[PDB]
């Protein structure tokens, strides 16, 4: 079970690597706002953290209760994890990227707790186009 | 008098801030050039209060 | 009931809670207001449903020559009340700061995300 919920906090890792990365000029001004749309998604992950520290420290956050709380964000989590692992490999930037991630919605147009995450970041994206 | 009426309309934009109304500049212009042509003020009143009210039903 | 005296009905009002030289311009404005008419009527109904230091006041320092008043001495409460409303207002700036985000540390889980909703 502990190898089931394992993959949130590897689907973290080159998430914070996009954010502390992609935030730079030298990735383009589309990696910007890209990465200030998977920054704030970071936050929200933080909220869900703090909300469940409240819970364990009454005895009353348990592997079960965390499991089933976690099992809708490894549709939000692990969607961020391909993103940034297409985009950063190779030199993907302004539209070569945006062409990418309308390839990535039609990826992803029958899950949609996917979906709405594949919408914002690419409503994001367009902006400085 | 062109003079005149930008000078009114100046003078006219503090009693509509002091007394705490809906209007600002832009609801100033809309209402003096509606009560130009002779549309009744008592019935423009609740038309103000449900344009600030119907957005706030929203939230 | 005429247009320029609603406009000094509501400069007593003005006069009653303080703020003197307020209701002076007041009058020094009603008397070009009417030596538009339909707007004011539209402005006592709206009156009060809307959305929500100086070195002349207390002090005789300044001034090529002041007028002598002898001590007063009590409007120096009323200069605390000057304070007393912006040490007020930074008091309650951080009763709605730490507010908003004990409510975020402490929820019921599933509410800070809507995506965790599905």
């Amino acid at each position: 079970l502990v190898h089931r919920i394992l993959p949130v906090a590897a689907s973290y890792s080159a998430v914070t690597r996009f954010i502390e990365e992609k935030s730079s000029f030298e990735y383009g001004q589309v990696n910007h706002a890209l990465a200030a749309a998977m920054r704030t998604l970071v936050k929200e992950h933080l909220i869900l953290v703090s909300q469940l520290e409240q819970l364990h420290r009454q005895g009353l956050l348990s592997l079960q209760k965390l499991w089933f709380y976690i099992q809708p964000a490894m549709r939000t989590m692990d969607i961020l994890a391909s993103l940034a692992t297409s985009v950063d490999k190779g030199e993907c930037l302004g539209g070569s990227t945006l062409s990418l991630l309308h390839d990535r919605s039609f990826s992803y147009t029958g899950d949609s707790q996917a979906q709405e995450l594949c919408l914002y970041l690419t409503k994001a994206a367009s902006a400085p186009y | 008098n062109l003079n005149a009426v930008r000078e009114t309309m100046d003078v006219l934009l503090e009693i509509s801030r002091i007394l705490n109304t809906g209007l600002d500049m832009e609801t100033l212009s809309i209402c003096v050039r509606l009560c130009e042509q002779g549309i009744n003020p008592e019935a423009l009143s609740s038309v103000i209060k449900e344009l600030r009210k119907a957005t706030e039903a929203l939230k | 009931l005429p247009a320029r005296n609603k406009i000094l009905m509501l400069s007593f009002d003005l006069r009653v809670g303080g703020l003197g030289p307020k209701a002076d311009r007041l009058e020094e404005l009603v008397e070009e207001l009417e030596a538009v008419g339909s707007v004011l009527d539209l402005l006592v109904q709206l009156a009060g449903s809307g959305p929500p230091r100086d070195y002349f006041l207390n002090n005789k320092h300044v001034g090529r020559n002041v007028p002598y008043s002898g001590y007063d001495c009590d409007d120096l409460s009323v200069f605390e009340m000057d304070v007393q409303s912006l040490i007020s207002r930074e008091e309650c700036l951080c009763h709605s700061m730490i507010q908003e985000t004990l409510q975020v540390m402490e929820a019921a889980p599933g509410t800070g995300l809507p995506t965790v909703g599905l």
